[PDB]
RNA sequence: AUCGAGAGGA
């Protein structure tokens, strides 16, 4: 039940080409969980907070 | 005697703690996992629920009364249902009991094996009732009802051996231990730097004499001496136990025999 | 489940007899392989397990909080305190035989988890059964009785071995297979076949 | 780069040699170079071997080149294997690619190919310039249910009257 | 939701103890190490059945009807 | 749902007998007998015990699978001794040193107090 | 693609899969439940019409029994209703869909199946429970495990479909996988950990644990071997009783390193018939490798010999751990005092390395590299330093642990574990990357915010110094989670590009098959190999051997081939030759060793031509060395007494053998030479183990044994021959297929991606490189 | 956290002092006085930071360990130093850092990386007593685990998780070890 | 039938433990004869070993079917013995001109021993047993 | 029973 309230969802992209959207970002310190991913399917694009 | 020897070390109502000289590895196993579970007992086995309004659920319930400890120190002569020539279950056979709870006060009643209460027939053998080891008084908490809560059971015990179920078991835990100091070098102990330092010395060690670094391996020894302590659920009285222990294994290395004639 | 990634089914379950069992007399409730251990380096699930055994002696909650200075070392220390050997090893008896196994074993509480998809929400079997309408194929899902696809990867499989003739079972006496009328001259499914 | 070759005395001894290494492709130009050893110079790129040294060349690096991503990858497949792959993606003339715009064109069946990728657009086409369907691949048996040549159904089985 | 009636691991009665449990560390004002080992639950097997024992009951009991 | 009742543990089915016995065809002289509805508890206890007998040549024991409960014991006597003598006198001594040790407890049980 | 290509079909089941160590390797543990579900038509004939009956009365509701009944008008009769359910007459002719009982042969899966070895036959035991149940050694070619994995299963349905499963598709028959030219099962984890333990010298098992190992094999002849010490406590080895699941003419040489046929170490294998003499037994000796046992066992002995071993070796090993037992504590990545404060120093000096060069770095005194940035130059430095850090710190930590340590005897044993994982778990764990370089500035300048702007040290580039008893800091585990996330995504990504690739490939070279004139067409009749691999021979039945023809001294190869006549010092000793001393001179003779040596010189220079790398062992039909030590063993052969065969026996004897080995069989000029071609490299490995010097010098064969073993290599040839009807297409798409499918990741772009170029056959691609000499 | 260098006595430290903890579990004990977050956040001790603005700060990790001022124990880790002369605000404690599920995997720091993702998808497949009203609600499907168990070991986290008090797994007694081989 | 098949004594020089518990590979070497060395695994456990002892080692071949415990004592039995091992016989080496080198294994552990008068002694044979005294 | 979407499993 928490977690799933607590959920983040980013769809994709565009035109130019290229930025990793799946990869962890050094900016997510303290506001996205690093370990709390879904695997496969959407792996990274789906988050937790 | 002639053969085994035992020799008590402390014993109480519940734990007999023994050495048992001049047997075979094999048996003494046996002696263990036969008190395991192999002696019948007696434990409810079929509850029929007439009224629960109680917030744990039906099947829950009849699983909670099953672990309840009966009195079995008759419980040779009672023989097993499946044996028994009348249909389903009689006084012969079984132990029938009834619980009636309501909730009564404000305060929370509560259920115990003190409230279940003896419906058969039991013809003057010590069987059914239910152990009580509490100060108090009453053990073993089954549900607790609120304000106008009602449970209503019928619960009849039937003849059971351990293998059958964990609850016709009655023998909690069973403490066994040879040759204390590593001497038949049965296992390598696992280290740092320093095996003895690390590993820590058991209560057995003041009844064996250590191996002194000097003398060579002694590999015709074999395992003799074992420590035991057998505890006990309440069902049947520790002495008991490891006696029907030593009588069930007896009985059905017999039949072995036996069967040998038959055929 | 442990709650440390490390995930598994029961395979078998044997009965306190059968079971290996320590000097004092406790059995396990559940025994892990050790080769799901170094290839994983769950390590944490180790430590666990060293402190979940000191706080079952003592009496106390074990501090499982990630950065702190909680170290394998002191908890050792803790336990041989306690009596039982600093890194969870415990002289175990081979239940069969009763013979005291060779090497000392791991042994301690663990926090373990029970997970949804049970065997018998799983299994299924179909053998003739309800088709769709439109394709006249068995339907997906063991809901109603269904079907399972043998796609065209495990296609690919047959024709490796070689086996033509069951590659056409599959394909016809299981699953499809219908009955057609064709025209000499015009190769067409037109011919109205009065039959009887 | 290390080198084995054979010693007068006759026995392999290790020989070393400088090689040079590059970054960037233009083969026509670099071997007609003085200085160099133009029967020994290598490219990753079996595109260009292809276009200077004949097709027979490329389908060497080709293997080369498949060859090399299997083998430094610890794993080992067999030589005929990836010589079936090579082979078949030379044999046309060309280097012709595993994809649609590759292999799925090369006057085979129309049922075949609508096994894969462009499904609809071959059976257009297909009805258009009237193609005939051999019927001797797998994927147009498996279609029709019936037993495919393959092993079991590679040949055909008669009774015979005696003996 | 209720303590175990014996312990999974050893098979001891620990469902007798719960009660009695609760006083000795309301009222005694006792440590969880002592009230284990008071009640007679000396190997821990039979003691992680007690301490980590959740008791929802009494917030199930809350509901009215 | 495929779990087999557990009283198929100790409880003999249809036309199943305690014992089978059988002559092994390898080793001249050798049985191997088939103990249905028995296990380790039993199968262990007489091996051991035939081996402190100096006319058998040969003991040994096995659960072929642990789902059921049967075990297969094989023994090997010398010329002129029959096997199913060595079962049988292995049997006895195993209730013999049993009903001592029975006797030997009750007798240490009753000389203590609490 | 969807209907057609694949169907849903019936006569089908899937449960969850579990281990069985007491069941047999080519078995299946088909549940009861399932059992009872699924059918087979069975028409009742005068053999079996009892049998039947009491199946259809035993009904749908009882295991061993049967629903439905099928008569001579096609009428169904349903047995779970009926009035006539008890009472039916079975007629000659009818058909009886009984539940599937034990050793019916299923077909059983486990997807995604990307090999031939996903789809295997089985052997049907019944089974309570709710599992399938499989064999802990078929584990690997179907890529399955126990955490929860589904298992999917179907039955044929006629006498025919019966046959082609148990013929071709059944598991011993699958055993030496054709794609590697080498098994694909083996022995693992407890069985492969668990002997090593027995086979170790310490290994003294006593009478009573023995007897019952013995009795545990099921092959075993009733004889109880003489035990290896008879002294005060008659003990028998591990080597010693594991020989009995060993059979009979099983021949095993190996070398490890250190190995002098003394064994100081324990190194390497040799097994002489059936026993073995010194080695511990382990992954390169009992696991699916090449030069190994099953391999051995396999083409030696038989299949169905060979699928019984597996089932030998691990009765008695789970047996003899059963109660040896084993572990794993935390104990076991604890490492020494001494061995921790010097595994910091390591670590501490290279920090101070990495440092050094940066401060020379920011002096601008750092020398940049040919085509390369001076920041390049850095990284690259830095990288290096403290990769080289991370191992010397492991490799430390390796020598400190002891023998009787849990992780490294898995190690040992090939069980479970490598080096880097006793790293990272005791000493410390490492750089951590993403994509290529090390943790990169994420926010302005600064890799996170609780360091400064432009501060390139190890620690706050992703440099985990710590290890995983130790525990990782907050910088540090966010950074591991970084690196982490990565591989987690290709796992996502790359694993579905690759069944992208096995598509691609599997459609394109489908309908390749091997005709009966060994030439390989599609569909149209286009050529594509005018012999298959360009040899002839089946892929399954290949095995690496080396051509002692190539390597060393032209004085090395003199002293080993020449046989010269005309010169005492150089002739054939009268001791090895009965006809010696005749022989000694002569003239007519002398040609034909002129022809011989002419020969094995054309060969030796054309070898030499072929392989200019100079390398030895090569895949090739047909063990010879292990053919020649079943001759000397065999006929019983004293290496005393003289041959009676002669000069004339031996080499015009192997001119002969090479005439009859056949491939193509036309009996024309062009076939004809395509058989001299398909043969060539073969026969050069023929002359060569088959020459006159060694044939009496170094294995000393008789007349009659030198006729067997001419024997055996012609019919061992003509067996390895490849078959008309195999599916090669197929069969090198799934072999480059799967392979690729288990890669899991100095400029060039290597791997997945690569191969991805390759195949596409990419015009723009990414690193363009020539090489010139 | 908010570090202002608001020191006559000497050095940059932290603008939260102990007596401010005290209040603060001073309205924990009594459950007069009224000590809350926002009243943190209202005297200006505690400072909303979106992702934008922590492009100009410098964070300390540890209050008392990463500026104090200016022997080791082997068994504990290496940790780096202080390094950092200007910390403008400091880190309310590194473990918030995991989202609810990570939050009651004990020792992830101690573990390799996607082990620790692994558990937080099975977390969510765990299964116990996930409302105390279950019995009231019409759900297709709940599982509700007959004995649920809070786990001997904990972590800081599940206090606020209420984990604790609605637990999703037993303890059992764990052998690792080679037995049957089954 | 049954015969000794070579007789000798030996001087141990040296003893190691290589990684093992029970088991040490054993360097002696021969009295009187000055082209003799034998080396030799040895249990330690059941009969210790040291440096600088003297043992007495013969071979021997006799005292095919099951073995058969105890009831040897009321048998005779090729044995004065402390120390009997039973093994095969597997490579037969020449270190050059008249002097031959045999090898035995003893379900794993091994023998090596040199000389050349055991020429028409230690055949090319499934037996051979070995005893060591004192 | 038909479509579309989402969550998980290997
Ligand atoms: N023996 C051996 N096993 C390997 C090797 N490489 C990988 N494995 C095993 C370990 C892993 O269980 C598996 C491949 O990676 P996985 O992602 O499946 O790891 P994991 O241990 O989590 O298993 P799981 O994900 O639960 O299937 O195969 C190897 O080189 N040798
Ligand atoms: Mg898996
Ligand atoms: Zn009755
Ligand atoms: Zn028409
Ligand atoms: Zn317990």
């Amino acid at each position: 039940t928490l977690s799933h309230l607590r959920r983040t969802n980013t769809p994709i992209g565009r035109d130019g080409k290229l930025a990793k959207p799946r990869q962890l970002h050094n900016t997510h310190w303290g506001l996205v969980c690093p370990a709390e991913t879904p695997e496969g399917q959407a792996c990274g694009l789906v988050k937790n907070l | 005697e002639e053969g085994p020897q035992v020799k008590i070390r402390e014993a109480s109502k519940d734990n007999v703690d023994f050495i048992l000289s001049n047997v075979d590895l094999a048996m003494a196993n046996s002696l263990r996992r036969v008190m395991i579970a192999e002696i019948p007992t007696l434990a409810i086995d079929s509850v029929e629920v007439e009224t629960n309004t109680t917030v744990l659920a039906d099947e829950f319930i009849a699983h909670r009364l099953g672990l309840i400890p009966l009195q079995s120190m008759d419980i040779e002569q009672l023989e097993y249902s499946r044996d028994c020539f009348c249909e389903d279950h009689c006084d012969k056979c079984s132990v029938v009991l009834t619980l009636q709870a309501f909730g009564e006060s404000e305060s929370t009643t509560n259920v115990y094996s003190k409230d279940l209460v003896i419906v058969s027939n039991l013809m003057g053998r010590n069987i059914g009732h239910p152990i009580i080891q509490d100060k108090e008084g009453n053990g073993v908490l089954i549900c607790k009802l609120r304000k106008g809560q009602e449970l209503k059971l019928t619960c009849v015990a039937k003849k059971g051996i351990a293998k059958e179920h964990a609850k016709w078991g009655p023998a909690a835990a069973i403490e066994f231990e040879y040759d204390p100091w590593n001497k038949l070098k049965h296992t390598d102990y696992w280290y740092e730097q320093d095996s003895a330092k690390e590993w820590p010395q058991s209560k057995n060690c003041e009844y064996e004499d250590p191996p002194n670094e000097g003398d060579p391996f002694d590999y015709k020894a074999q395992a003799d001496t074992f420590y035991m302590n057998v505890e006990s659920v309440g069902s049947i009285p520790v002495d008991q136990v490891v006696v029907r222990g030593i009588d069930t294994l007896q009985k059905k290395v017999a039949s072995i025999l036996l069967a040998l004639t038959q055929m | 489940a442990s709650r440390h990634g490390q995930k598994g089914t029961i395979g078998i379950t044997y009965r306190r007899e059968d079971m290996p069992f320590t000097a004092e007399g406790i059995v396990p409730d559940l025994i892990i392989n050790p080769h799901a251990i170094p290839s994983r380096m769950t390590v944490a699930h180790l430590i666990e397990c060293l402190l979940s055994k000191v706080a079952a002696l003592s009496g106390n909650e074990g501090d499982a909080s990630p950065f702190t200075d909680i170290t394998v070392e002191g908890i050792s220390k803790l336990l041989r305190e306690h009596g039982y050997q600093s890194r969870g090893f415990e002289v175990m008896y081979n239940g069969h035989t009763g013979k005291k196994l060779m090497a000392q074993i791991f042994f301690g509480p663990t926090y373990y988890q029970r997970l949804r998809h049970m065997v018998d929400d799983k299994i299924h079997a179909r053998a003739r059964g309800p088709m769709q309408v439109l394709t006249r194929q068995p339907v997906e899902g063991r809901s109603r009785d269904g079907g399972l696809r043998f796609g065209e990867m495990e296609r690919d499989c047959m024709i490796a071995h070689g086996a033509a003739s069951f590659l056409k079972e599959r394909l016809m006496e299981a699953s499809d297979a219908f009955r057609v009328h064709i025209c000499g001259i015009c190769g067409l499914m037109t011919v109205i076949a009065k039959l009887n | 780069y290390d080198r084995k070759v054979p010693s007068p005395t006759g026995e392999y001894v290790k020989e070393p040699e400088w090689v040079l290494e590059t970054d960037g492709v233009n083969l026509s130009e670099v071997m007609t170079v003085p200085g160099i050893d133009p029967t020994r110079i290598y490219t990753n790129s079996f595109i260009d071997i292809m276009e200077v040294l004949g097709i027979e060349a490329g389908r060497a690096a080709l293997y080369k080149e498949v060859y090399n991503v299997i083998a430094s990858d610890g794993s080992y497949v067999n030589y005929r294997h990836m010589a079936l792959l090579v082979d078949v993606m030379t044999t046309q003339g060309g280097l012709t690619s595993v994809t649609r715009h590759g292999f799925n064109r090369s006057n085979t069946g129309a049922l075949m190919r609508c096994s894969f990728e462009e499904t609809v657009e071959i059976l257009f086409e297909a009805g258009a310039s009237a193609e005939l369907d051999d019927c001797r691949g797998v994927s147009e048996n498996v279609i029709l249910g019936q037993m495919a040549p393959i092993g079991t159904g590679a040949f055909d089985v008669m009774i015979d009257e005696e003996s | 939701m209720i303590v175990p009636v014996r312990c999974f691991s050893c098979g001891k009665v620990v469902g007798d103890k719960w009660e009695s449990y609760l006083n000795l560390l309301q009222e005694d004002e006792l440590d969880e190490g002592t009230a284990l080992s008071r009640l007679g639950l000396k190997r821990y097997c039979c003691r992680r059945m007690i301490l980590t024992h959740v008791d929802l009951i009494e917030k199930f009991l809350r509901y009215n009807p | 749902m495929n779990a087999p009742d557990r009283f198929e543990l100790f409880l003999l089915g249809e036309g199943e007998s305690k014992l089978k016995i059988d002559p092994d065809t390898k080793a001249p002289n050798a049985v191997v007998i088939t103990f249905e509805k028995e296990d380790h508890t039993l199968g262990n206890l007489i091996r051991a015990e035939l081996l402190n007998d100096r006319k058998v040549l040969f003991a040994a024991y096995k659960v072929e699978h642990p789902f059921f409960a049967r075990f297969k014991l094989r023994i090997q006597t010398t010329e002129g001794y029959d096997p199913k003598d060595a079962l049988k006198n292995a049997c006895n001594s195993i209730i013999n040193k049993l009903g001592a040790l029975k006797t030997n407890f009750e007798t240490e049980w009753n000389l203590q107090t609490l | 693609r969807g209907n057609l290509m694949g169907k849903r079909v019936d006569f089908s089941a899937r449960t969850v899969i579990s281990g069985d160590p007491n069941l047999e390797l080519d078995q299946v543990g088909v549940p009861k439940s399932i059992a009872k579900t699924l059918t087979y038509p069975e028409v009742v004939t005068p053999y079996n019409i009892d049998r039947l009956t009491q199946l259809v009365r035993n009904g749908p509701n009882e295991h061993p029994g049967a629903k439905y009944v099928i008569r001579d008008s096609g009428d169904r009769i349903d047995l779970r209703y009926s009035k006539r359910a008890g009472d039916i007459q079975l007629q000659y002719g009818w058909k009886v869909e009984r539940h599937i009982m034990d050793n019916d042969p299923v077909l059983f899966n486990r997807q995604p199946s990307l090999h031939k070895m996903s789809m295997m036959a089985h052997r049907v035991k019944v089974i309570p429970y709710s599992t399938f149940r499989l064999n802990l050694s078929v584990t690997s070619p179907y890529n399955a495990d126990f955490d929860g994995d589904e298992m999917n299963l179907h039955v044929p349905q006629s006498e025919e479909t019966r046959a082609e499963l148990s013929q071709l598709c059944a598991v011993p028959l699958q055993i030496v996988s054709p794609q590697s030219n080498k098994p694909c099962m083996g022995i693992v984890q407890d069985t492969l950990c668990g002997i090593r333990k027995l086979t170790l010298r310490d290994t003294f098992i006593e009478l009573d644990q023995v007897l019952n190992m013995l009795y545990w094999v099921p092959d075993w002849d009733g004889v109880i071997p003489t035990p290896a010490i008879i002294k005060p406590k008659p003990l028998w080895s591990g080597k010693q009783i594991l020989s009995v699941a060993i059979p009979n003419g099983i021949h095993l040489q190996r070398f490890d390193e250190g190995t002098t046929l003394l064994s100081p170490k324990d190194n390497g294998m040799l097994i002489i018939d059936g026993q073995i003499i010194f080695g511990v037994v382990e992954k390169k000796t009992v696991g699916s490798s090449n030069g190994g046992l099953i391999h051995v066992v396999t083409r030696e002995k038989g299949p169905q010999v060979c699928a019984k071993l597996f089932g030998n070796i691990q009765k008695v090993v789970n047996f003899w751990l059963l109660h040896n037992g084993f572990s794993t504590g935390i104990g076991d990545t604890i490492a020494d005092g001494p061995t921790m404060r010097e595994i910091t120093e390591t670590i501490a000096e290279a920090k101070k390395k990495v440092l050094d060069v940066t401060k020379e770095a920011q002096a601008n005194l750092l020398t940049a590299k040919h085509g390369m940035t001076l920041r390049e130059s850095f990284e690259d430095n830095v990288v290096r330093f403290l990769n080289e850090a991370r191992d010397k710190a492991g490799r430390l930590a390796e020598v400190n642990l002891k023998d009787l340590n849990n992780v490294k005897q898995m190690v040992m044993a090939g069980s479970k574990g490598s080096f880097i994982n006793i790293a990272q778990m005791s000493a410390c764990v490492g750089q951590q990357s993403v994509e290529g370089k090390r943790i990169a500035f994420g926010f302005v300048d600064r890799t996170l915010p609780h360091f400064s702007k432009d501060d390139y040290s190890p620690e706050s580039k992703g440099f985990v110094e710590n290890s995983y008893l130790r525990g990782l800091t907050p910088q540090e585990f966010f950074f591991h989670a970084m690196g982490g996330r990565e591989g987690l995504i290709d796992t996502a990504v790359k694993t579905a590009e690759t069944g992208y690739i096995q598509r691609r490939l599997v459609k394109a070279l489908e309908d390749i098959m091997v005709h009966y004139d060994n030439t390989t067409r599609n569909s149209l009749g286009n050529v594509i190999q005018f012999i298959y691999g360009e040899d002839g021979m089946d892929a399954a039945h290949i095995e690496k051997q080396s051509l002692d023809t190539i390597g060393g001294s032209d004085a090395a190869f003199e002293k080993r081939y020449r046989v010269d006549l005309l010169n005492t010092d150089h002739t054939l000793d009268p001791s090895l030759l009965e006809s010696g001393s005749e022989i000694l001179g002569d003239l007519k003779l002398q040609v034909l060793l002129d022809e011989e040596y002419k020969q094995l010189v054309k060969d030796r220079k054309f070898l030499r031509e072929v392989f200019v790398d100079g390398e030895a062992n090569w895949p090739l039909p047909v063990n010879i060395r292990r053919i020649i030590q079943n001759a000397q063993q065999t006929f019983h052969i004293d290496h005393t007494k003289p041959s009676d065969l002669t000069i004339k026996d031996i080499v015009l004897g192997v001119k002969d053998l090479q005439e009859n080995l056949l491939v193509l069989r036309g009996k024309n000029e062009i076939i004809q030479n395509a058989q001299r071609d398909a043969v060539t490299l073969f026969c050069c490995l023929l002359r060569s183990r088959l020459a006159t010097r060694r044939v009496l010098q170094e294995y000393r064969l008789t007349k009659q044994a030198f006729d067997w073993v001419l024997s055996n290599i012609e019919a061992q040839f003509l067996r390895s021959v490849v078959h008309p009807g195999e599916m090669v297409g197929v069969l090198a798409a799934q072999s480059i297929g799967e392979p690729a499918t288990q890669m899991t990741l100095k400029k060039v772009t290597s791997g997945v991606p690569r191969l991805k170029e390759i195949l596409n056959v990419a015009k723009n691609m990414k690193t363009p490189s020539l090489t010139v000499y | 956290f908010i570090v202002e260098d608001d020191e006559s006595l000497g050095h940059k430290e932290l603008k939260v002092r102990k007596g401010h903890i005290a209040k603060l579990m001073a309205t924990e004990y009594q459950d007069v006085e009224e000590y809350t977050w926002s009243s943190l956040l209202n005297e200006g001790l505690v400072e909303y930071i979106d992702a934008e603005e922590e492009e100009s700060i410098l964070i300390a990790m540890q209050p008392e360990d990463l500026e104090p001022a200016e022997d080791v124990d082997p068994a504990k880790r290496i940790r780096v130093s202080h390094h950092a002369t200007t910390f403008t605000h400091c880190e309310i404690h590194p473990s918030m850092i995991l989202g609810v599920a990570a939050s009651i995997i004990p020792f992830p720091d101690h573990n390799q990386s996607p082990r620790n993702t692994y558990q937080s998808a099975m977390g969510k497949q765990a299964m116990g007593v996930f409302l105390t009203n279950y019995n009231v609600r019409m759900d297709t499907m709940a599982n509700i685990l007959y004995y649920p168990q809070k786990p001997l070991g904990t972590t800081r986290a599940m206090e606020y998780l209420k984990f604790r008090e609605l637990p999703a797994g037993q303890n059992a007694i764990v052998a690792i070890a080679c037995y049957s081989g089954y | 039938m049954s015969n000794t098949l070579f007789d000798d004594i030996f001087q141990v020089s040296e003893v190691d433990p290589g990684r093992y518990n029970k088991v040490c590979r054993i360097e002696a070497a021969s009295t009187t004869q000055d082209q003799c060395k034998l080396t030799l695994d040895i249990n330690v456990e059941l009969f210790p070993v040291a440096a600088q002892d003297s043992l007495t080692v013969t071979i021997a071949s006799s005292l095919t079917r099951s073995w058969r415990p105890p009831q040897a004592g009321d048998r005779s039995l090729a044995d004065d013995y402390d120390y009997v091992m039973y093994g095969t016989a597997y490579k037969f080496e020449e270190v050059s001109k008249d002097l031959i080198a045999v090898y035995y294994s003893f379900g794993g552990l091994l023998m090596r021993l040199e000389g050349n008068y055991r020429n028409l002694n230690n055949l090319k044979q499934e037996n051979a047993y070995l005893l060591i005294r004192r």
